[PDB]
RNA sequence: AUAUAUUUUAGUAAUAGAUAAAAAUAUGUACAGUAAAAUUGUAAGGAAAACAAUAAUAACUUUCUC
RNA sequence: AAACUCCAUAUAUAUAAUUUUAAUUAUAUAUAAUUUUAUAUUAUUUAAUAUAAAGAAAGGAAUUAAGACAAAUCAUAAUGAUCCUUAUAAUAUGGGUAAUAGACGUGCUAUAAUAAAAUGAUAAUAAAAUUAUAUAAAAUAUAUUUAAUUAUAUUUAAUUAAUAAUAUAAAACAUUUUAAUUUUUAAUAUAUUUUUUUAUUAUAAAUAUGAAUUAUAAUCUGAAAUUCGAUUAUAUGAAA
């Protein structure tokens, strides 16, 4: 008893797939370059098209938050939280970042301002939104003999997927391959005619070696084999960034189950280890400029595993696994992390946000209509606890108290 | 038409019956014939001689 | 004792006498655990009122006496 | 609740071979796994050479026909089986089918 | 539709949950104990489910204890209770409630099924 | 009422063409309790059979020759004779 | 081992014996056979369901054999 | 009757070497209101409405008279009369008070998406009360490959208490999931809705509700758990 038309999802669900964008006012708002911060260093700024376009693929504009509220995803340029953390990016010799701070004070946002500078900067964005989908068991999963670890051909599809559209071919396709790689064909056409696939060194290319399309047990071989000439290459620089990190973190043990019945390990799998090395000084990229930028969510679990990877509290020994998994934090210790603060709004960036929000026309009459401005200003900034972004929207649109 | 446990039923009774298991007739060359007779006919002889034998001790 | 550990209820009885000759045993005990030390014997359990009389079984051997001497009568209804 | 020229049930008559294997059977498949059988009663039999006894349907699970699936088989009948011996009189069929590995356990008459 | 040891299935039908649903033997644990012995991945579906693994499943199935012959132990242990003259025999017998309950008032499903031939 | 197959026209067999019904047999092998084989023909498919309950282990053929298993299980640590002996004063009956 | 094509099988159903006292075609003809009761037994089975058994071989023919 | 009374409230004073700390408290002693004042608008100096300025100022408990109902209690206890005194008095062992056709009250749990379940350790936020016939912390072991959870066992740290323990309150709020529901899934492509979109293929009246009833195994208390107790596990999964 349903229709194409009708709303049949859930609220957060409808809000982010039912496109009620569409009903909005177009905004020439200026446009976010981090050659050009100087112009628009505490103002809101659309993003290019092209960025817009690479973001979207990477999965960097995420269901809660307010994207539905404007034309596209807005964000504004912050002097102390996104410019500063560009700067440190830009200068640091190491470029390896955990976005820490609270509850919606935004580290998606921050997240997806540096993926977007990175598009600008001719730079592969390997993103990882959701870990979840590979840690949590809601996909297929095999156990490969080669790689000594548990390998996931659908999630790892979608990911290779994500890889070729997110990024240009041109600056992938400038990368030759360092080997030669043998795969299994799994082209509708030429199944007979092509049951095997082979790139060779310098004739082929990454482009092709992402296109390539195996049976699920060679999925994971291939993934291995790219993320290795990826490694290789110094050409280009790769930017690996994973959103909601702290899921990974505290989700030590996935929720699939080998041959006895019992849970699998996190590093045991083929994505999360992967991801592990990546963090690590393991698999180190060719290339400067190759950064890796993780991002904590509040939405996951909190534990003693972060702090103590950080430099904040000392090694409680006696703390149990569920709570502290030491293999983790030392993993981190190893690939030197510096965590970066995402600090809580200023007065002025809130001003500046209604003021916007204003302009959009997302504030309601009683806020405007025989009201001050500053007053106003002071109220939201109350409301929010002195500027939690999220927090602020919240009071503005969703309040109606 | 019919209930499983009418299909099992039906299915049993056919494990019993001669409905299109049982091969052709065995036929036999004059010769051939012959043979079996000659076969069959010591056969009985020599289980006579047995009866007898055990009969007689 | 019903937990494993410490188990079984054990209780006195005139055993051996029955065992050499078919005396058989009155218990008001209810609650003994029946043993492989007597089955074949006849025991003679109470049941509030009267003793009742019964050769242990092979099965019983895991049960309490009480448990085959059923006090209550079986109810019914005087359709009036 | 009977009716005239129903269907109930079904007989069969073993002679030579297949009476022999089927005795054998009963003797060593079949009477041992009945947990409590003493024998066949010595008070049974004709009057002239012919004895029989029953199994039911708890005994038939234990054919090797029957015991090799359970599954097949959900219900299962009882059975009437009557030995008819060349024996002048009763106790002397006894004897021979004591001798075939047949327990007799009552008072004989 | 994806028939499994004579049970049907409806797709989209969580195969651990759909599992313990249907066949007797076996409740959550067991079900996903025969999902890692085969090693499908837990939330799998019934529809995704390829013949060879399907069999597996019927093949573990029937190595497992499961339904008439665990019924059978279950109504053997009633008829055993019942042979030897117990209290617990006798409320069976009697069509009563068995564990140490009040029956004034609020026996009913007692009555309905505390027979000796229990399940159905 | 009455649960029926209802018969469908019989065939006939016409006479000197009746044919005797010999049944699909197998020889199968049983081996009893102890190692002695004996072959029998038999309608099931299965060349071996290896029975546990026999005749050549059963007390009524050879005399010359489980709550209570449940109890000894689960009351084996203590192992329960001496123990008849100590819990047997025949005072009170 | 697997794909397509062309076939073949599976519609699973009783009598297997000139059937012989369960029931069913009640008139022709041909061929063949014998019932019942009572008694002794046998799983539920009991006075009363089904199945088994219950008169005599002198002489004759053929077969094997001392 | 009201009032004095108690609890709770506001204020003041006292005391507490601010390690028994919670001073944001506890507890003795006061004071405080059945609130006051003024402007108007209706009805006759007052009384209800409204407005204003002054205030922390707004509840609950106990107390339920006379008579009546020959209301309830001789089973809290006591006493009159009357009856029993080897029994209607006294002790032990077991059984019963828990029986089950129908019926009648009180409750509890349910019949799923403005509602259920997983999770949430710099442990979101309480109060009141108990602990020398005790309260039992941490930690180890088993159920259970990680560990947490829950349940037992192991063994008693601390305190007989503003000091330690019972005891990290729970809803809340947040992510995830949820059949009925082809209102979803997964194979392909698809893309500026990517924890997602579109296209084409295949996905065909009690559940992934409920927890009655029963089977087996363990554990707890006790000397003892059969009639007849309480947990946990693996199955069972009525009715609604
Ligand atoms: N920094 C920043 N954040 C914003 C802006 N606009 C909205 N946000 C908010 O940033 C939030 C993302 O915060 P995040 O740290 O991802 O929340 P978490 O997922 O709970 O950790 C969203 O909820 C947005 O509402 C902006 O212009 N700048
Ligand atoms: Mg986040
Ligand atoms: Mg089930
Ligand atoms: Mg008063
Ligand atoms: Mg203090
Ligand atoms: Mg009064
Ligand atoms: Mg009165
Ligand atoms: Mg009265
Ligand atoms: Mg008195
Ligand atoms: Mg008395
Ligand atoms: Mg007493
Ligand atoms: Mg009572
Ligand atoms: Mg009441
Ligand atoms: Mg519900
Ligand atoms: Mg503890
Ligand atoms: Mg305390
Ligand atoms: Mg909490
Ligand atoms: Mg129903
Ligand atoms: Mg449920």
């Amino acid at each position: 008893r349903v229709t194409p038309g009708s709303l049949y999802k859930n609220w957060t669900n409808t809000t982010h797939t039912a496109q009620l964008q569409q009903t909005a006012v177009p905004l020439a708002l200026p446009i976010f370059n981090f050659d050009d911060i100087s112009k628009t260093l505490n103002k809101v700024v659309s993003y290019s098209n092209k960025q817009y376009k690479s973001l979207h693929h990477l999965g960097s504009f995420k269901k809660s938050q307010f994207n539905e509220l404007f034309q596209k995803p807005v964000c504004l340029v912050r002097e102390d939280a996104t410019n500063s953390f560009l700067k440190k990016l830009v200068s640091h010799p190491v470029k390896k970042f955990i976005i820490t701070g609270e509850p919606g004070v935004g580290k998606t946002v921050l997240l997806s301002q540096a993926h977007a500078y990175a598009v600008d900067s001719k730079q592969i964005i390997i993103n990882i939104s959701y870990p979840e989908l590979f840690l949590n068991g809601r996909n297929d999963f095999s156990y490969d003999d080669d790689l000594k670890l548990f390998i996931q051909p659908m999630y790892l599809k979608k990911l290779i997927r994500k890889i070729l559209k997110a990024n240009d071919p041109a600056l992938l396709k400038s990368i030759e391959l360092s080997k030669d790689y043998k795969f299994s064909n799994a082209n509708p056409k030429n199944a007979s005619v092509k049951p095997f696939v082979t790139l060779n060194k310098t004739k082929n290319t990454v482009l092709d070696l992402l296109s390539v399309m195996t049976h699920p047990h060679n999925r994971g071989k291939l993934m291995k084999a790219i993320i290795d000439e990826l490694s290789v290459q110094s050409k280009v620089p790769i930017m690996f960034t994973v959103d909601n990190f702290s899921k990974v973190l505290t989700t030590a043990y996935s929720a699939y189950r080998n041959t006895e019945n019992k849970q699998i390990y996190s590093l045991d799998l083929q994505m999360g280890k992967l991801m592990m090395d990546i963090i690590s000084g393991e698999t180190k990229f060719a290339n400067g400029e190759s950064s890796t930028i993780l991002a904590i969510s509040g939405v996951d679990r909190t534990n003693k595993t972060l702090p103590v990877a950080l430099g904040k509290i000392p090694v409680d020994p006696y703390v149990t696994r569920y709570h502290y998994e030491p293999k983790f934090v030392e993993l981190l210790q190893k690939g030197n992390v510096t965590e970066f603060e995402v600090p809580k709004l200023n007065k002025q960036e809130v001003n500046e946000l209604i003021d916007y929000y204003k302009q959009s026309n997302v504030l309601l009459d009683k806020d405007i209509t025989g009201k001050k401005w500053e007053n106003l200003i002071d109220e939201k900034y109350f409301l929010s606890g002195n500027g939690n972004p999220r927090e602020l929207l919240k009071s503005l649109v969703l309040s109606h108290r | 038409s019919l209930s499983p446990l009418a299909q099992r039923v039906v299915t049993q009774l056919s494990v019993m019956s001669a409905s299109r298991k049982q091969p052709k007739l065995l036929k036999l060359a004059r010769e051939d014939l012959i043979k079996h007779q000659t076969i069959e006919k010591c056969w009985s002889i020599y289980q006579q001689q047995q009866r007898e034998r055990r009969n007689l001790q | 004792s019903r937990s494993v550990w410490k188990g079984p209820n054990i209780v006195p009885l005139p055993i051996r006498e029955a065992m050499t000759k078919g005396t058989p045993i009155r218990t008001n005990a209810r609650a003994a655990t029946i043993l492989p030390q007597f089955v074949g014997l006849k025991f003679q359990i109470h049941n509030g009122k009267e003793y009742v009389p019964i050769e242990i079984s092979e099965d019983m051997v895991g049960h309490k006496l009480g448990e085959f001497a059923p006090t209550r009568k079986r109810f019914s209804y005087t359709q009036t | 609740k009977l009716r005239k020229g129903h269907q109930m049930g079904a007989k069969v008559e073993l002679k030579g071979k297949e009476m022999s294997q089927f005795l054998s059977t009963l003797t060593e498949i079949v009477l041992p796994r009945i947990r409590e059988y003493k024998g066949i009663s010595n008070q049974s039999g004709n009057r002239f050479g012919g004895i029989s006894f029953g199994l039911t349907a708890e005994d038939i699970k234990f054919f090797p026909e029957i015991d090799a699936n359970q599954d097949s088989w959900p219900k299962t009948f009882g059975m009437h089986i009557n030995i008819n011996t060349s024996a002048q009189l009763d106790y002397q069929a006894r004897t021979l089918l004591s001798g075939f590995q047949f327990p007799f356990f009552g008072e004989e008459k | 539709v994806v028939h499994i040891l004579g049970k049907g299935f409806k797709g989209k039908e969580v195969i651990k949950i759909a599992l313990a649903s249907k066949f007797y033997g076996i409740g959550k644990t067991t079900a996903e104990k025969i999902c890692s012995k085969l090693g499908f991945y837990p939330w799998m579906r019934m529809h995704q489910l390829s013949e060879p693994q399907i069999m597996s499943i019927a093949s573990e199935l029937s190595t497992m204890t499961i339904e008439g012959d665990a019924r059978a132990i279950v109504k053997d242990n009633i008829a055993l209770k019942r042979k030897i003259g117990s209290y617990s025999g006798m409320r069976h017998t009697l069509h009563l409630p068995v564990r140490g309950q009040h029956t004034r008032n609020n026996a009913k499903t007692a009555r309905k099924l505390n027979k000796i031939d229990r399940r159905g | 009422t009455r649960i029926t197959l209802p018969r469908r026209p019989a065939k006939k067999i016409q006479l000197g063409k009746s044919r005797p019904a010999i049944y699909h047999q197998f020889n199968v092998k049983m081996e009893l309790s102890d190692g002695s084989v004996v072959i029998r023909r038999s309608q099931y498919p299965k060349g071996e059979i290896r029975l546990i309950q026999d005749q050549r282990n059963n007390p009524l053929w050879n005399p010359s020759r489980g709550s209570l298993d449940r109890f000894n299980k689960r009351y084996s640590s203590l192992f329960s004779t001496v123990e008849l002996s100590e819990e047997n004063k025949k005072k009170t009956q």
